[PDB]
């Protein structure tokens, strides 16, 4: 929903193989697609910890009564049988909950990579390049595949274009 | 030039649920869920786990291991987890039993589902010297030894009259008392004989059918015999006999004293079940085959992957996946985007 | 200069649980949770809370009360919780009762199970006048009163046959009304006595052992009785008697007669229990000592601070704190971070 | 994930102890360090909302049955305790998720909170000042221990330096 | 000029509740919930929903056919929801019966639980040919029939002996098979008559209390009759009797033969039910008008619109909405805002 | 909580009556107001959505128990009435739990979503605008509610005002 109002892309780029989200780049060279791996691990550490949490839960076992007998009494092994029905049905919906909500996570932080993403962009093109909004940045520069590779790694520099840069903190 | 970030897109099949934007198509998936197949029953793994009650009692069925059978008479290893294989057990030797007359059939499911079973090394009653004249143990060819043509059921006895001139008699009334430990429960084997007129006679002095009311943890049963007629010899010896005996149980807990009114043709109690602690229970089949992590009624052993699992509920223990309703799935790529060209 | 946002860094020993992060450390939590220690028990906050069932009548025991002793005749108050502090409720005083051959030990703990308990004014049933020829109403120095040497359970009438020439009879039958409101159930307690031959001669015409049948709300009961070889006398009066009694009771409905099908030594009900509402019971122990917000089985009184609580589960009634697994933590401050610095 | 990816700084500042978030000003005087107490007590207050709601869930309680007596109804008690045992641990389960999803919750705001503080930075800075993208921003003055505090009060005039600022809105 | 995002101010009386913020206001809500009315019963769509067991048979109760009263023999449809409309189901003509001194009034309620209920068209047990002399079919003018002043319950057979010179007896046997299919439970349905001294005297040569035993699925029944004395005649046929009869039933599981040990006055089984599968029963009453998705104790029939419900929670079955404890509301709009100004 | 810390504006304008979010502007025309649709059918569907969610949850009837009867097996009918109890109370617990986090969901949407129209304004203004970051941008031109309603529409161009815009990618 994010991105709709915003106006990011709301396509998807098929080069993009090494990875779920990264940087597209556009010029003469056509289009280069580069997969920011960062990201990409970031999100599937996410969903691995999801499913050690739900792998987690722990139910009692359903067992028989070791004192109602059949035939002798029916009548109490049939409210056994219904106990056991309501708890399966019950454990069953908390834990249909349980994944939806997971889902529901998973799915929505998208475009929570995508801002993420942005900034990491932003910080490396230097203080020459325009911020339009939309998940795009106006450089002043040309950048083809071998340009979009090392943004892709974090190590681009602007000042190879003679180009301005921020400096990092030593910490 | 232009730089932009974006989202990959590929092939996404698989489907999940969301709160806010409904089933969603994604590239890829971590399935959650398996369905199991239907395998043979197994041992526990971690935990013991009971078949039959006297494993070592060979050609000796759970039942007449627990009337105490000549031959079936050995240990009974303690378990936490147990199955339930016949749902209508049945003897297979000694003296022939109305078995639907009574609930007795089920005493072996009961004492399976106690952790500890041992049957007790003295006698709960002195029979030879009851109410009710002085008493001959009384046997039967029915029920042989491997060092003996005749014996009797070890948890009762055949108490007849020794003197001549007996007759009939008023209902006696007998306690049985609690001689198992504090923590045990005392299961209590009792019955009576049976048989035609003239039989009846000999035996007992009285032709008449004679009647028996036993009272345990504030239950009372009723029972009056038959003369004659009986229904035909079944799950027994083989030997031909013009009698029945029919038998039941009765439960004592901890420090309670047991009662038994009786007449002619009463089979005292003699050795007893002392049980202890739970065992987990489910329906199975025999025999059992290697280990498993969990134990399932519909699909028999099986071993934990998937921390669910959909298709038949039923009762389960062990290490077991936890029942679902729908093959769940968690997302495990991106949700599904339109590849992105230029003109 | 260089303006930046950044998070504080402290000491974080405290771990809380995340969907997504796994375990994490924080600077700080919340406790949810709490082990509660073991109490004594207590009255609960804002709910009258019964412990013996008349506790004006002192020496009485919860049984004597519940049966009609003599002395432990008064108010039992009402109450919408209880206390069970015997699981097996002892008598202490009156005639000899063989407890172990009914339910009838358990009578005041069904009793205290209802909100509103009180003993009928009027008989049920007229004694004297009750089939089987005409009765006077048996007494005994046993149940003695505090203005007289001899008495008897006011729940019941020890109905001996008046006539010389007293002789054995045919089982008759009695119906035994409901004579409680339509909104309460009636407890209807009965029994018999029985004693050696020539003592049953002298009472009742007829040293053969009796017989007795109850019938109501689809129960069925069936006692025959002993001729001397008793046990010891217990939890009775300390007089020797060559006798014994045998009490029982039975539930009726609003509106249900029940039966009682009797021979000689029948002890037949007088004033009955009326019982209507529901109290919430708990096991515990005397005495009751304060007020608490929750009564626990394992922990007694206690007071709610925490929403929730770790250690063992059980029942328990009131302002409680709800059962957990594990100790639970609410997140009360940031995550982990490494001391930032220059060079 | 957010300020992984982002590049925020991953580290923490023990002199921050008035407060949970705020800012920190590098240059010549070395660094200095002052905590946002807005922001602060904003978290505080969500955990403390989120207690309540905890607090506020209501189960039945478990007692004995009225009518089963002990001896008389074995196998009836037996079911009832299972019913107990089974009920525990089923809103014992459903606490732990409620919980989980608090904790979840809380831990993941923190990147929130920061990109908040440097809409607060941003306003404050005026126009002059560059923005960076991972939380920090590029000044043509000088920000002391003195000038970074009343940043952190909202107080913070860009005028002082003889710098643009950005007026409120009435 | 300036340009700001904003977010709009409207009336916001609705709340609802947050994790964070507690309880906020809001511009709009969709309701979740609400309170049903009380309306009439009625057919629950897209299930057959039983009321009376015989809807063809007139002037029939429930009871009246279960016992297999003239006129009251025909169709019982199968139903896979049912509505139990008499907790204390009566009788309304043939012979007088003292129903609470057993549980037979609960017999129709026992049926309707079953989906598929009928009654044997074979007799399970040759009542003439039973043990204890030859018996004529004993009829009775309080059973009347459209071609026929007299007759008696189809399920039953009045054996009364034959020949002249009858006398007492000691108690016979008879074993009652199970005649239905391996998938069907057979309810067996038994009594037995008596007198005053001089008819009993008549019709079995014996005016003593007669006595009466049956076994079935380990359960034991016991019964002593009256002879005289009787409660007043109620839900019969309006006849005059000098005698009552007292009925009983048993449960027989597949391949579980019953026995009834009976003297003089025996109404032996003879037409017998045979049932299968479940249906859904709730409480409820007639009669049925239209059609509901859902049935509810408390409120009767209703349709689904809401996903939830408030009120009084109760047995329900079908498309039914889910109880909760408050009247929840989802959010369809935007916190609260206060409105804002310029100067 | 973003908003109260980023310095958003905390008031509402009754103005906004054709949607729940929007735009105002700030000049001699005195205050526009103009709703953004796009926006508000976003945050509609997520609730929709999020009903049809919570209306799937399906739970077992509670009926009778079929071979218990009345006063033959009270005791047994009190521990049915018990399980229909602690059924009906633990579900009205989920359902709840369910209800309170969808609600927690939606109401913390609200500056996300003026975040995301904070984006689609920026791109629309051009790179003339100025960013202030409390979710407002100061601009060279005056814009009346003629200006604002082309902006809600997302029609407004830069280039009327001679001020230089951001073209769009050919996708
Ligand atoms: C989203 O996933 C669904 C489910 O896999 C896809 O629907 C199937 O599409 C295939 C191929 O077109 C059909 O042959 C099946 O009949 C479809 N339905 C099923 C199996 O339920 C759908 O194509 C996917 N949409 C995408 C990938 O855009
Ligand atoms: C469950 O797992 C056990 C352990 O892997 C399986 O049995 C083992 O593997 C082979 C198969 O016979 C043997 O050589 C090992 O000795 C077995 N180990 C033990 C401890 O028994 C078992 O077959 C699995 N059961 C399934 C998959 O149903
Ligand atoms: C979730 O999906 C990712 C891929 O999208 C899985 O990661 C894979 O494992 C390899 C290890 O060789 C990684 O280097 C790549 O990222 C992925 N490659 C392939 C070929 O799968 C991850 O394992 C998945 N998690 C699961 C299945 O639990
Ligand atoms: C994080 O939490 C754990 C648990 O409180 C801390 O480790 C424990 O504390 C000391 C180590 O300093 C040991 O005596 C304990 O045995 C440790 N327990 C475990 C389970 O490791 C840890 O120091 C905390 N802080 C950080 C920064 O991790
Ligand atoms: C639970 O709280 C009550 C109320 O504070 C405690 O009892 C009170 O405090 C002291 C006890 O020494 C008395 O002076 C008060 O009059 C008491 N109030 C009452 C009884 O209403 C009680 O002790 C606490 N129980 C615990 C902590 O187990
Ligand atoms: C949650 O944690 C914070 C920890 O910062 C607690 O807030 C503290 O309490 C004082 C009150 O005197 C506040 O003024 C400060 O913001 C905090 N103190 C310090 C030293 O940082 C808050 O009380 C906690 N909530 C609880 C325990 O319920
Ligand atoms: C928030 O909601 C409440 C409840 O709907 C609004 O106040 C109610 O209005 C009635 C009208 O008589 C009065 O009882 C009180 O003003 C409120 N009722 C209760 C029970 O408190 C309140 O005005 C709303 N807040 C707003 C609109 O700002
Ligand atoms: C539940 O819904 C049904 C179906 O709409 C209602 O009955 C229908 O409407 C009228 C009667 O008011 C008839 O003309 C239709 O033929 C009925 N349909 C069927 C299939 O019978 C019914 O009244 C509703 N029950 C309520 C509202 O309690
Ligand atoms: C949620 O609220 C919106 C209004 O904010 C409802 O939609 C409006 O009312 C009707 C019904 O669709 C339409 O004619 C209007 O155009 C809608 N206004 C819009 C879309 O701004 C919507 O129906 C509500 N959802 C419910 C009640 O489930
Ligand atoms: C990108 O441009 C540089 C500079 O001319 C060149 O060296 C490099 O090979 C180019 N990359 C590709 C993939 O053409
Ligand atoms: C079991 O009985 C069979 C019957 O023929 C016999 O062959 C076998 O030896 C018996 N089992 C023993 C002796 O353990
Ligand atoms: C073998 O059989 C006899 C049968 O009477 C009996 O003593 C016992 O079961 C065995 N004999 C012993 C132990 O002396
Ligand atoms: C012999 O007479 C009868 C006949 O059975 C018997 O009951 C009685 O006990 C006998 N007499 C003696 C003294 O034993
Ligand atoms: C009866 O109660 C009094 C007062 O408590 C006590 O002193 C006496 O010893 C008791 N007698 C009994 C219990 O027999
Ligand atoms: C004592 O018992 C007598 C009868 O034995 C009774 O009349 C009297 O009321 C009793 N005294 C009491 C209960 O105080
Ligand atoms: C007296 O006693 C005997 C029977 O026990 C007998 O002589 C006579 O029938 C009796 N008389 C009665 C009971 O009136
Ligand atoms: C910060 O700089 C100002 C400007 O000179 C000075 O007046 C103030 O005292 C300084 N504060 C500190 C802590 O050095
Ligand atoms: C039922 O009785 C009424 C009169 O009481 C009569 O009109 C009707 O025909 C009867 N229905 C029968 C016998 O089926
Ligand atoms: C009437 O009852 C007789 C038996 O008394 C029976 O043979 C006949 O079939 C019955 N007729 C009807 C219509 O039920
Ligand atoms: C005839 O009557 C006598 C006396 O009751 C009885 O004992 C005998 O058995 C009868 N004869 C029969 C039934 O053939
Ligand atoms: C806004 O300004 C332009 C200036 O030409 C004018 O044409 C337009 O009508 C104005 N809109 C309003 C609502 O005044």
């Amino acid at each position: 929903f994010f991105g709709a109002i915003a106006g990011f892309l709301e396509g998807g780029w098929e080069g993009m193989i090494a990875g779920w989200h990264g940087y597209t780049s556009h010029g003469a060279h056509g289009v280069a697609v580069a997969a920011d791996l960062k990201s990409t691990q970031e999100a599937i550490n996410k969903i691995t910890k999801n499913l050690n949490s739900l792998s987690e839960l722990e139910v009692k076992n359903l067992q028989r009564l070791s004192g109602a007998m059949d035939e002798l009494h029916n009548e109490i092994l049939e409210l056994d049988e219904k106990v056991d029905d309501l708890r399966a049905d019950t454990i069953s919906s908390q834990i249909e909950l349980a994944v939806l909500l997971s889902n529901e996570g998973i799915i929505n932080s998208e475009d929570e990579h995508l801002l993420a993403l942005e900034r990491k962009l932003k910080k490396m093109l230097g203080p020459s390049a325009v911020d339009i909004g939309n998940g795009c940045f106006e450089t002043k520069h040309k950048c083809n595949q071998t340009c979009l590779d090392r943004i892709a790694a974090g190590t681009f520099n602007a000042g190879e274009f003679s180009l301005p840069t921020f400096d990092s903190l030593n910490i | 030039d232009r730089i932009c970030t974006g989202i990959t897109s590929s092939n996404s099949p698989h489907v999940v649920k969301t709160a806010t934007q409904g089933e969603v198509n994604v590239t890829g998936v971590i399935p959650l869920t398996t369905t199991p197949t239907k395998s043979h029953f197994a041992n526990l793994k971690g935990t013991k786990t009971r078949g039959k009650l006297c494993p070592t009692c060979l050609n000796c069925t759970d039942l007449d291991v627990a009337l105490g059978r000549p031959m079936c008479v050995g240990v009974t290893p303690s378990a936490k987890a147990s199955i339930l294989h016949e749902v209508r057990p049945v003897t297979s030797g000694c003296f022939p039993i109305m078995h639907d007359r009574t609930k007795i059939r089920q005493l072996p499911n009961l004492l399976r589902g106690y952790e500890k079973i041992r049957l007790s090394t003295q006698n709960v009653i002195n029979a030879e010297k009851a109410p009710g004249g002085p008493y001959r143990l009384g046997t039967s060819g029915s029920c042989p030894n491997a060092t003996s043509r005749s014996g009797f059921f070890a948890t009762m006895a055949w108490a007849v009259p020794k003197d001549n001139n007996k007759t009939a008699t008023n209902p006696l009334t007998v306690e049985v008392p609690h001689i198992c430990t504090k923590e045990e429960d005392q299961i209590t084997v009792w019955g009576f004989h049976s048989d035609d007129k003239t039989q009846m006679k000999n035996l007992y002095g009285d032709s008449n059918p004679q009647k028996f009311t036993s009272s345990a943890n504030g239950v009372t049963t009723h029972y009056v015999s038959q003369i004659g007629g009986f229904p035909d010899q079944t799950e027994d010896g083989g030997l031909p006999q013009s009698g029945r005996i029919v038998v039941d149980y009765m439960v004592q807990k901890p420090g309670k004293t047991g009662t038994i009114v009786y007449q002619r043709g009463i089979l005292l109690p003699q050795k007893v079940w002392c049980a202890s602690g739970r065992s987990k229970v489910i329906k199975g089949s025999l025999p059992l085959i290697g280990e498993a992590d969990c134990l399932h009624e519909k699909y028999g052993g099986l071993n934990k992957s998937k921390p669910y699992y959909t298709g038949e509920h039923a009762k389960a223990i062990g290490n077991c996946p936890i029942w679902v309703k729908t093959p769940l799935k968690l997302a495990n790529g991106t949700k599904y985007r339109p590849p992105a060209k230029l003109l």
